[PDB]
């Protein structure tokens, strides 16, 4: 008791090695000797003036309890860090990129000045790096001092070095054995003459000539730069001598971890070809498709050389298999709509044979719904995928029933670029529809000519349609992706022999890009562009409308509630019943148009209380929202008071706070923002909540 | 129906011009080694018989072979010596 | 929590709750006991138990954390026989996914790590200790670890097949040649062994092969 | 069950028998590495659920060898035969057909074991005949046929645990 900043363990352990162990003659005589070790245990940490006693408790069977009580009372703290001997910068500019600090702002806590022995090394090359890196070649520490006042309470730094001169670069004579590659490395470690020298470039340099030398098999090649210092001219000329290594060959490449997925659905994702030559960038494509596959918490590598030749190497990549859709079954039961069933799964990577399938459905006192979907993916060996899927639905409350088919075949072109074609049948039938100006006049342009006097109106149609797509991304990781863009078109046209008639095109697009070295804080881009427009004569059906707000689209506005909303008609039949109003009234319900446009720009920042250990399960985001939906078969003029529906100019704003959470249950997404701008009806839900 | 990107295809021990050319019976398999590089694949049957083969599919366009085979004797010592520029008939 | 109480009556209720098969409290005690007192003649007799309420419990992972620890300090203990066994055993069944077995889906080809370490194992038992009262076991197990090792093999090198890297699959063949030419894995994947050397037209060895795969055909 | 017997599976059982591949004449076969091989062994083993997996019973001159069970430096050696009758008359309640004292041989009666785990009563006699081996007055129990369940069965393991509860007892209270 009374170890405030340290762990009972390890003291446990500490005391283990005393000859103190737990089980053993309490050794009365040695009671100032344990107080005293600890007391040079706490002074690793850095707490100096502390002072442990020991109680002892009798206990029946005259046994013995102790009781440790630990008084760490302050522990050291840097006063000043003091560089001295310098003509070219200030102190404050250098000591403004240690990682130890003298001193923090008063309004803000975010560190301490915690003397540790490992990170004055650090510091030191951290500033031979920043004289040295302009041209300060003959730059050196003289010393370093760490002083302790007589207090336990101040530290004193002190770093004695000498600012040399200022060098410049003169010329690069690169040799050794180059094995036959001497103007793609000449190329590399060209440099116009005046410009001055710089030190990490130089290892940079030297790390892509590593690299370069590698992609041609040299797996181990030595790589050294010597520099030579002319004082009467302020020059530097540079000897790099290579000698690269023999040609190595992968006898065999093997996986670890991958418990559930069997090794093929890991192999089919691999350039470098087992018993070939080995490519240093195939293997790191490799592993990336690996990540982009989407179903692995952490990738790696390791090329191990195999002690029998000083050829022959074993790529291993290790694996940490993550979740991958679940299961639910939900049988609701209630006074409305009675005892509702609902049920289904919908997972990627089947029980691992690498396939995709997900059923679904419900049912309902008034809706019964059920959808099947399987896809294999690399239905042949280079990567074409067969899909596709039934729907079943009636829903009767609006009474609408339908059933769909489709099948999609797709395959890849180049890199990251995938082409899907496909077919598709869908039977619609609808009865009993509310008074409604765009579908009475849609059902019009169709030719029906129903009655507006009472909701006693049937429709039916069957509908073949054709469906084309394309996919480019090249994103890090395939969930909660860190880099690079991913862009996502697809698009249905009808064929002849279908009732309806019109084209529809989706687009989406996530764009991250990375700020910190370290890939934690990141800027996300997201856009969403949607038309569908009737072939020609007839137009695209209002069932088919776009939709915005709701959690994936624009964050703060309920499901689908943004666009035009709806006219009803008031009348004997309607219930807009007779003894309700008597002239035609906007209905605050929201009905998509044909046309919608939508993006958000958001800040990716990690959140505490999680360990970074654990950082890759949770991900916080600050959001910025813009959306807006329209159509164009719309008329103004033959509505002088009711509001235009055709404008592009009510662009709804939001902004928030997000957070998503991939919890032993599903991706769990979180959400509280503002709608900072907001048209007519649109009711808005400030915290959104949802799975997936 | 030959749309479909394929990645390049490798399955050679790098068989360059040069080191083809340094070959000359009278070495040990030692001596070959350090020539060629450890091969990839041997009769494992009967004999004592190095293969070093260099295959190259690029695309949906054929594929490229340098075929060498080496065969020594018990003592390890070069015997006998063979080569095919390409691949007989297709 | 638990009181100090004398060696003899802990024990006791250990044994009676394990004859009982609560498990919870019977290894919850039995930790209890055993680190309180690490010098009793208890020692060897408990912890020979909780490596039988680990495994129970399927609690692997600290199963064989205690299963390296006994043998560590005792590796000449008059009875070590079934320790091994039990190494054996758990190694092996940590290997099971309790739902690909449900659906009927062989795990002959995932992550065959186990597999091999629960092999070593076996052998190690089956050589030092030729005449104890897991031989026959041992025995069995071993073969069915033979066999699933062979499978895993067969599946990468037919993978390799189906890409059309035959370098890669002829060495894979050969290596199942020369480490399991006992299985019927290897019988039916010599097949594909003739097909690689006839695809670089280096057939001088195929008509070879093809008098091994002839040979025994019957 | 799930008390003394392996997991639940037991697929291996069936497991198809190793047919050594023949080497067609004119050439032969690679090398063999030795790291995956199987030797032979007698049989004679439980199998499958047949096996007995519970850890074994130590006794704690806790004499471990099987039947052996003799154990001996105590001065009073002759006054723990009675005080093995102690626990006989009392702690098992159980008695000896022919005890003899001055002989120091008790031919104890058979017994009735039952501690859980769906334990068939165990009827175990023991030659509580007591040597003067290698110290002072020495006792030993030498077993003989165990009927349990079955009319007489004395697999290895059981003989352990037969011996065992006698050696618990014996090594218990004298």
């Amino acid at each position: 008791s009374g170890n405030k900043s340290v762990k009972d363990d390890m003291l446990k352990q500490n005391l283990e090695a005393s000859g103190v162990r737990v089980g053993e003659s309490l050794d009365r005589t040695t009671i100032a000797d344990i107080e005293k070790g600890l007391e040079d245990f706490y002074y690793s940490v850095g707490k100096y003036s502390a002072s442990v006693k020991a109680v002892v408790t009798p206990l029946p069977r005259n046994r013995v309890d102790l009781k440790l009580v630990f008084q760490e009372g302050v522990s050291a703290e840097i006063q000043q860090i003091n560089i001295v001997g310098n003509h070219a910068f200030t102190t404050d500019e250098l000591i403004s990129h240690f990682q130890l600090r003298d001193e923090v702002p008063w309004w803000n806590v975010v560190g301490d000045r915690k003397y540790q022995k490992q990170k004055l090394a650090g510091d030191l090359e951290t500033l031979r790096s920043y004289y040295l890196d302009r041209g300060y070649a003959r730059f050196n520490i003289d010393s370093t001092q760490v002083s302790l006042t007589p207090d336990k309470k101040g530290i004193y730094v002190t770093v004695n070095i000498t600012e040399g001169d200022q060098y410049k670069l003169s010329g690069v004579e690169v040799s050794g054995n180059l094995a036959g590659h001497s103007a793609e490395i000449e190329q590399l470690t060209k440099i116009e003459p005046g410009e001055l020298y710089n030190g990490t470039k130089v290892t940079k340099m030297e790390d892509d000539i590593k690299k370069l030398l590698g992609r041609y098999g040299y797996a181990y090649p030595r790589v050294q730069s010597m520099p030579e210092i002319n004082d009467a001219d302020k020059t530097v000329k540079l000897r790099v001598n290579v000698d690269a290594g023999n040609r190595f060959y992968v006898r065999k490449i093997r996986f670890e971890g991958n418990d559930t997925s069997k090794d093929a659905v890991l192999r089919r994702e691999m350039r470098q070809m087992e018993g070939a030559w080995l490519g240093s960038d195939l293997v790191d494509q490799g592993k990336e498709r690996l990540n982009r596959l989407g179903f692995f918490e952490t990738v790696d590598t390791d090329t191990q050389r195999v002690p029998g030749s000083p050829d022959q190497v074993d790529v291993v990549y290790k694996v940490k298999e993550r979740n991958t859709g679940c299961f639910n079954f939900g049988i609701g039961y209630g006074t409305e709509s009675g005892v509702s069933f609902q049920a289904g799964v919908q997972q990627d990577n089947w029980l691992g044979t690498g396939y995709a399938v997900g059923i679904n459905g419900t049912k309902n006192d008034y809706q019964t719904y059920a959808e099947l979907s399987v896809t294999n993916p690399y239905f042949t060996v280079d990567g074409v995928s067969l899909g596709g899927r039934l729907f079943y639905n009636d829903f009767q409350a609006y009474t609408n029933k339908s059933y769909g088919t489709d099948v999609t075949l797709g395959f890849p072109i180049n890199e990251y670029n995938s082409l899907r074609a496909g077919l598709g049948y869908v039977h619609n039938s609808l009865s009993n529809m509310q008074p409604q100006v765009a579908m009475w006049r849609y059902l019009y342009s169709m030719g029906e000519h129903p009655s507006t006097s009472d909701q006693d109106n049937s429709f039916k149609t069957d509908d073949f349609t054709f469906n084309y797509g394309w996919t480019y991304n090249k994103l890090d990781r395939g969930y909660f992706p860190t880099d690079g863009s991913r862009v996502n078109l697809t698009g249905k046209v009808t064929i002849p022999g279908s009732d309806n008639e019109y084209y529809k095109v989706t687009l989406d697009t996530a764009t991250y890009v990375p700020i910190d070295d370290d890939h934690k804080w990141v800027v996300l881009g997201r856009t969403r562009w949607g038309y569908g427009d009737g072939l020609g004569g007839k137009e695209m059906p209002f069932y088919e409308n776009f939709y915005a707000g709701g959690s994936s689209t624009v964050r703060g506005f309920q499901s689908n509630t943004i666009g035009p909303k709806a006219v009803y008609f008031p009348h004997q039949a309607s219930n807009a019943t007779q003894d309700g109003a008597k002239d035609l009234c906007k209905s605050d319900d929201a009905v998509g148009g044909n046309a919608m446009a939508v993006a958000s720009l958001e800040f990716i920042t990690p959140t505490p209380f999680i360990s970074d250990k654990y950082a890759n399960s949770v991900r916080t985001s600050f959001f910025w929202d813009m959306g807006t939906v329209w159509d164009t078969n719309w008329d103004s003029s033959q509505y002088s008071g009711y509001p235009d529906y055709s404008d592009p100019s009510n662009i709804r704003m939001s902004a928030g706070i997000a957070l998503q959470w991939m919890s032993p249950l599903g991706p769990l997404v979180f959400s509280y923002a503002q709608p900072f701008k907001k048209y007519d009806g649109d009711k808005a839900e400030q915290f959104q909540f949802n799975i997936g | 129906e030959r749309v479909v990107y394929r990645p390049d295809i490798n399955q050679g021990n790098y068989l360059t011009a040069n080191d083809v050319s340094k070959i000359r019976v009278g070495m040990t398999q030692q001596q070959v080694a350090y020539a060629l590089g450890t091969p990839l694949m041997s009769d494992p049957f009967g004999t004592n018989t190095w293969f070093y083969v260099f295959r190259q599919q690029p695309g949906h366009e054929g594929v490229t072979q340098q075929t060498l085979t080496l065969t020594f004797n018990s003592s390890g010592v070069l015997t006998n010596i063979d080569n095919k520029p390409a691949l007989s008939g297709n | 929590e638990v009181p100090d109480n004398p060696p003899n009556e802990i024990y006791a209720t250990a044994q009676q709750k394990l004859q009982d098969g609560n498990w919870r409290q019977a290894i919850t005690q039995l930790e209890a006991l055993d680190n309180r007192y690490p010098f009793g003649p208890y020692s060897q007799q408990v912890q020979l138990d909780l490596i039988y309420a680990y495994y129970k419990n399927a609690d692997l992972p600290l199963a064989q954390a205690a299963i390296d620890r006994f043998i560590r300090l005792n590796p000449t203990h008059p009875n070590i026989d079934y320790v091994m066994y039990m190494r054996g055993l758990t190694n092996m069944a940590l290997d099971d996914s309790a739902l690909q077995g449900f659906f009927g889906v062989d795990r002959s080809d995932r992550d065959p790590q186990h597999a091999r370490a629960a092999f070593s194992d076996f052998s190690k038992l089956v050589r030092g200790y030729p005449n104890s009262q897991y031989t026959t076991d041992a025995t069995k197990r071993l073969v069915f670890l033979k066999d699933r090792l062979a499978k895993y093999e067969y599946s990468v090198a037919e993978y390799y097949t189906e890409r059309g890297a035959w370098v890669a699959v002829v060495n894979r063949v050969e290596g199942m040649l020369r480490d399991y030419p006992d299985t019927q894995a290897t019988r039916d994947a010599l097949p594909l062994m003739e097909n690689a050397y006839r695809q670089m037209q280096m057939n001088a060895q195929a008509e070879k092969v093809a008098k091994i795969i002839a040979a025994n055909s019957s | 069950r799930y008390s003394r017997q392996v997991s639940g599976d037991e697929a291996y059982l069936e497991a198809a028998p190793l047919a050594e591949l023949h080497a067609p004449a004119g050439m032969i076969l690679p090398v063999t590495s030795g790291d995956y091989a199987i030797p032979v062994t007698n049989g004679s083993g439980a199998v499958g659920k047949a096996l007995d997996i519970r850890p074994p019973a130590q006794p704690l001159r806790t004499q471990f060898t099987g039947d052996t069970a003799s154990l001996l430096e105590n001065g009073r050696g002759n006054t723990l035969w009675p005080q093995v009758v102690s626990v006989l008359q009392a702690k098992n309640y159980t008695i000896t057909q022919r005890d003899d004292a001055g002989q120091t041989l008790t031919t104890d009666w058979v017994q009735w074991n039952r501690l859980d785990e769906d334990e068939q009563y165990r009827g175990r006699y023991q030659i509580s005949v007591k040597p003067q081996g290698y110290q002072q007055a020495v006792t030993v129990k030498l077993l003989n046929l165990e009927q349990a369940g079955k009319p007489v069965a004395d697999a290895a393991s059981m003989q352990r645990y037969s011996t065992e509860m006698m050696n618990v007892i014996s090594a218990g209270l004298d």
